[PDB]
């Protein structure tokens, strides 16, 4: 029997739905409305992964730091996994998938000097253009916070490829 | 090299599989308590408040901007060494200057005015977070601080809780002008004389 804690940020350009992922991932929910509160530093969803094994995911929503592209240390520190997001339906966000992968990369790594495992994230529902994971993500998906059709799937592919290192 | 005998409480359940947004019952009871003891916030928490043991979501805003008064929580007063830090996190510097002024303030305001809270935007989260300054090292350069999304305790270097300062005093970071954020301190703390 074992018990991980894992860190994962979700970072991506201003608009793709990074919060709604984790909305939707974590809370069962999927909502229009916002409400201004004081309560967490991160989000949690626990995972029954095996027989023995449990994982626990912290989701880091980059939140005010996306449009600026700069991460602080207090924020990718001992980060093991990444989610990066765009929209797709709007080329501008995918330009600075290369951005934000980039400055990833250089700031963050496994102990081992090998690079965390990034997943690509394509919300918002071109498929012989996987090419782009030769840029270091370990694969891509077709994920909708509204209707969660691959978000499961994407975590899970996450939670795998981390529980290898 | 100056701590304060203060309870840590975790806005985790006893099995950890259960993040609730409690940082604000947490933080407050931090610095409203003594010696230990758990402060009594029982009549607030309690009341079926429909932000404690929540996971969607904790305390608003407005309402908790009214629950600082009652419970006679203040903004830090006004200070020089304060006034440099806030403009060193406006440049976002820390050399060695910088440090010696952060040292300084830390140290003084736990001396005189006791722990301090600190209301920032969350790091991970599009809401904002409640964690407690309560003591500091010079000798590590360390400072003491209580969040309660920790299991315990931690002993943080100056440059990260730098780094956590700025999201309450940048511009850069805070957004729709939440006035809210800073750092506070408990009105009725009575400071032992210095001899
Ligand atoms: N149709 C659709 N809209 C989405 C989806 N995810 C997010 N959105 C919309 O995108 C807008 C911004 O998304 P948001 O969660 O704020 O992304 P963020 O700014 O990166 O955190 C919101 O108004 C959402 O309604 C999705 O899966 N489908
Ligand atoms: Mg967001």
């Amino acid at each position: 029997t074992r018990e991980h804690l894992f860190k994962v940020l979700v970072i991506g350009e201003l608009g793709v739905g990074k919060t709604s992922i984790i909305k939707r991932y974590v809370h069962q929910l999927f909502s229009q409305h916002y409400r201004a509160t004081i309560g967490v530093d991160f989000a949690l969803k626990v995972l029954n992964w095996d027989s023995r094994t449990l994982v626990r995911l912290q989701l880091w929503d980059i939140a005010g730091q996306e449009r600026f592209g700069n991460m602080t240390r207090v924020y990718y520190k001992e980060a093991v996994g990444a989610f990066v997001v765009f929209d797709i339906s709007r080329s501008s966000t995918f330009e600075a998938v290369l951005k934000w992968k980039s400055d990833l990369d250089s700031k963050v790594h496994l102990p081992n000097g090998s690079p965390i495992p990034a997943v690509l994230l394509a919300n918002k529902c071109s498929q012989v253009d996987q090419f782009c994971k030769e840029h270091g993500f370990a694969g891509w998906f077709e994920t909708s916070a509204k209707d969660n059709i691959n978000i499961e799937e994407a975590a899970r592919f996450l939670v795998e490829k981390i529980l290898v290192n | 090299q100056i701590i304060h005998h203060r309870n840590f409480q975790s806005q985790f359940d006893t099995t950890g599989n259960t993040l609730y947004n409690n940082a604000w019952v947490c933080s407050l009871n931090v610095i409203k308590s003594r010696d230990g003891n758990n402060y009594s916030a029982l009549e607030d928490i309690t009341s079926d408040n429909q932000a404690f043991n929540n996971i969607l979501e904790g305390i608003d805003i407005i309402e908790c901007e009214n629950l600082l008064k009652e419970m006679n929580v203040q903004k830090i007063p006004e200070s020089s060494l304060f006034t440099n830090i806030k403009e060193a996190l406006q440049a976002e510097v820390f050399n060695s200057t910088v440090e010696d002024d952060f040292e300084s303030f830390i140290s003084y305001e736990l001396q005189n005015h006791g722990p301090l809270m600190l209301i920032r935007p969350s790091l991970g989260s599009e809401c904002l977070h409640a964690e407690c300054i309560v003591g500091y090292d010079s000798e590590v350069k360390k400072v003491l601080i209580y969040d309660s999304m920790n299991t315990s305790p931690e002993w943080q270097s100056n440059i990260d809780v730098y780094d956590k300062l700025t999201l309450a005093f940048n511009d850069k970071y805070k957004n729709e002008d939440c006035s809210i954020c800073g750092l506070y301190y408990d009105g009725v703390y009575e400071p032992k004389p210095l001899h």
